RNA sequence: UGAGUAGCGAAAGACGGGUGAGAAUCCCGUCCACCGAUUGACUAAGGUUUCCAGAGGAAGGCUCGUCCGCUCUGGGUUAGUCGGGUCCUAAGCUGAGGCCGACAGGCGUAGGCGAUGGAUAACAGGUUGAUAUUCCUGUACCACCUAUAAUCGAUCG
RNA sequence: GAGCUGUAAGUAAGCUUUGAUCCAGAGAUUUCCGAAUGGGGAAACCCAGCAUGAGUUAUGUCAUGUUAUCGAUAUGUGAAUACAUAGCAUAUCAGAAGGCACACCCGGAGAACUGAAACAUCUUAGUACCCGGAGGAAGAGAAAGAAAAUUCGAUUCCCUUAGUAGCGGCGAGCGAAACGGGAAGAGCCCAAACCAACAAGCUUGCUUGUUGGGGUUGUAGGACACUCUAUGAGUUACAAAGGACGACAUUAGACGAAUCAUCUGGAAAGAUGAAUCAAAGAAGGUAAUAAUCCUGUAGUCGAAAAUGUUGUCUCUCUUGAGUGGAUCCUGAGUACGACGGAGCACGUGAAAUUCCGUCGGAAUCUGGGAGGACCAUCUCCUAAGGCUAAAUACUCUCUAGUGACCGAUAGUGAACCAGUACCGUGAGGGAAAGGUGAAAAGCACCCCGGAAGGGGAGUGAAAUAGAACCUGAAACCGUGUGCU
């Protein structure tokens, strides 16, 4: 997920990663503790995908 | 400025002149820790980890500037100065022998 | 209130007595309401009496 | 939106009894309204619900040893579904 | 120092049992007295977790304390019809333009604002340690949507 | 360049030589209220319209754009009135509003307490408060000047002139200037005649209004005539404006020289002895007092990037000197005067110079002013239009420093999760509170007690150093005592 810039379809991934993130935060309030693979190193990933999409219009358009 | 896999000799401590290895360095308190140097005994009580915890004997931290990294080709302590050859910077022990004592 | 060409305005100053103890007053300028020809429609506006070098009203 | 307007469930003895008559509790984000919570469990759990109810908790007061703050306000929502089975566990 | 001195902020309590390391003070019972156009039962104004459960005894309560409106941990408030907004205006207050003035600003028309009033669609019982016409049981009403077929080339105004 | 996940120990999973976390430059994100600007409004909230789109069989919902007021630019339309103008309707534009350290400056408006031993002219003072507009500096500024000898020369600021000349109920008290010595040193663009088009009246005439070009001063410059010169200077702060070609300074960081041994000590940097670097004997830390233990210093280097100075070239631009002055122009309700008033150090007096208010009101190169009223003669200079760097005044900050400056009742109010607890309806007031040790080694265990505390044991050089913690003075409350 680090340095994956040559992917034209990432909206298949952002929606897929975000519904993954809701599968575990919702799972956090009962038990199921491995908190690294929880909202730290996964919510960074859905910020990786936007900053390599939001610039992509910018070098495209102007 | 030592690393985590060196083997040094102290200058001023409760046990001076003893050698040993370094296992941690704590680079914000800049106090390093050597095996077999300055045992500090703890009275740990019965915790949820140690079943009826008690006394023990573990060496704890001492400062950097009582510790000097000694020459490997000579075994006499030495100031370390730096120079760089080709791409990186390496440690010469300023006794004309550069050490390899990282790992 | 304001003129056109001189842009007049009452400016302060004391006024004195015969025993020379002061006060404050204003000197208001001689404004007259009149309707002049300005661009577009002729407007009615104040102007001062020493600003009389102009054609009056049309 | 519609995936992260619901935020957490709550398991309470008020609510774990209230699993029998099939009412669920949640914790939705503060700015939403009760209509588009109904349009969210349609998305996430794929059943159809009868009605929803919300309320507010005012941000009550913190400790005094831990100094004078306030715990966050929250928006507890309750959904009512008449045939959809146990979505969560 | 005054000094172990003045003061404990109206008033009827008594006994038995239980808890507890400790009880004239806390909990259960009977007996007794006290207001009763109120020390009763409800609503707004305010106050903002004081609400309930479990646990604790340093400090708070003019005494004591096992207890509490105090500390600690974990919880509690559900609305198409209930009060209000998506309706209306009074006193006022703002006020495009426009008057008016050393500056700031003052005043005012159209319009908006403003409830204590005008208009408007719901009830009876049950339930929990805490919430109710809000949730559950039965019963209807009000506004808008689609599929619904006794007429009219009648309807909205 | 090997550990990190804030201040912040504890966790529990994790990241990390494939280069983390941190340090610097650049970019994307930037919810909501705020001038708040779609309308309301009790700031952090409520209610919408307009197009697109998701969605449901639709209605409800959602999402991103969108619409305040002046102002400008474009068409529509255009009354009382017929011709047009107010007015009215659409489309673009981002000009404004608010905030600022308001410290320093510039204009508008402007007190009193106090001194005179009372007090009214005066002075506290054109000071403090209020409001308006800009800048990194603003204002002033290119002589209608100073001066009196022989003149020299724009403005500002520092030293002397000097508490002098002077003003004053001639009282209290205000208080200059030039000459001189320095700081730092640039001077220029418009108006007009006249000429070339353009339009108009209204004809080959004149006048008027624009557009260029010409031209801007007093030893009198310019228009007009005469004759002779040009791809050499000047510049993007004044003089007309934009921008590529190329050396330094900032914003991270490197390297960086020289020591041992004994003794007392819990531990040496101390004592004694033996050595060594020095462009490095500034400073701090390390178990005590270190040039040679660490971080550093002297002296050297580095910069992907992004800004600031800027050197060069490239570009824009651009003719400058003389004579005749026989004619023509030189800033109009202006300068001045009368009347009340402010400023000039100067209180209306013998009162020039300067601006405002009202009212009368000139001449033009034989002119017009000014030399402390005014007239005469003589010297100086040309108002009624503009623009301008440097010397100089300030620090809420930023960078690097220094101090016969304080060391917790001092220093800022504020070393300490300060304009906070707290008092006030409000505007606004406004505290107290630093120190275990070298290191948490923070007292395992045994005993009385419900616990709190306590006696042993134990860590530590020291717990008579026990987290109300270094040192522990006085008031004051106590314990058995020698004399009484
Ligand atoms: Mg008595
Ligand atoms: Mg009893
Ligand atoms: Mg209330
Ligand atoms: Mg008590
Ligand atoms: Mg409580
Ligand atoms: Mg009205
Ligand atoms: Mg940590
Ligand atoms: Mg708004
Ligand atoms: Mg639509
Ligand atoms: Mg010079
Ligand atoms: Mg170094
Ligand atoms: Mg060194
Ligand atoms: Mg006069
Ligand atoms: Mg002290
Ligand atoms: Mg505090
Ligand atoms: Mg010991
Ligand atoms: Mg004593």
């Amino acid at each position: 997920e680090i340095r994956d810039l040559t992917t034209s379809e990432i909206e298949e991934q952002i929606k897929s990663s975000k519904e993954e993130l809701f599968n575990l935060r919702f799972q956090l309030a009962t038990g199921q503790l491995e908190e690294t693979a929880r909202i730290r190193t996964v919510r960074k990933t859905i910020a990786r995908l936007k900053t390599v999409a939001r610039e992509r219009e910018i070098e495209q358009s102007k | 400025h030592i690393k985590k896999g060196d083997n040094v000799k102290v200058i001023a401590g409760k046990d001076k002149g003893k050698e040993g290895k370094v296992i941690a360095t704590l680079p914000k308190k800049d106090r390093v820790v050597v095996e077999g140097v300055n045992i500090m005994k703890k009275h740990q009580k019965p915790t949820q980890l140690n079943p009826e915890g008690g006394i023990l004997e573990t060496e704890a931290a001492i400062h950097v500037s009582n510790v000097q990294l000694l020459d490997p080709k000579t075994n006499e302590p030495t100031r370390v100065g730096y120079k760089f050859v080709d791409g990186k910077k390496v440690r010469i022990a300023k006794k004309s022998g550069e050490e390899i004592k990282s790992n | 209130k304001q003129c056109f060409v001189t842009g007049r305005k009452a400016s302060t100053g004391n006024r004195r007595s015969h025993a020379l103890n002061s006060t404050k007053r204003r000197w208001n300028a001689n404004l007259q309401k009149v309707r002049i020809l300005v661009d577009g429609k002729p407007k009615k506006v104040w102007v001062s009496a020493r600003a009389l070098k102009s054609g009056k009203v049309t | 939106e519609a995936r992260d307007i619901l935020k957490r469930p709550v398991i309470t003895e008020k609510s774990s009894e209230a699993m029998a008559e099939d009412k669920y509790t949640f914790d939705v984000d503060t700015r939403v309204n009760k209509t588009q919570v109904k349009m969210a469990v349609e998305e996430i759990f794929n059943v159809k619900v009868a009605s929803v109810n919300i309320m507010n908790y005012k941000p009550k007061k913190k400790r005094m040893g831990r100094y004078q703050g306030y715990t966050n306000k929250r928006r507890k929502a309750i959904v009512t579904l008449k045939e959809g089975s146990i979505d969560l566990f």
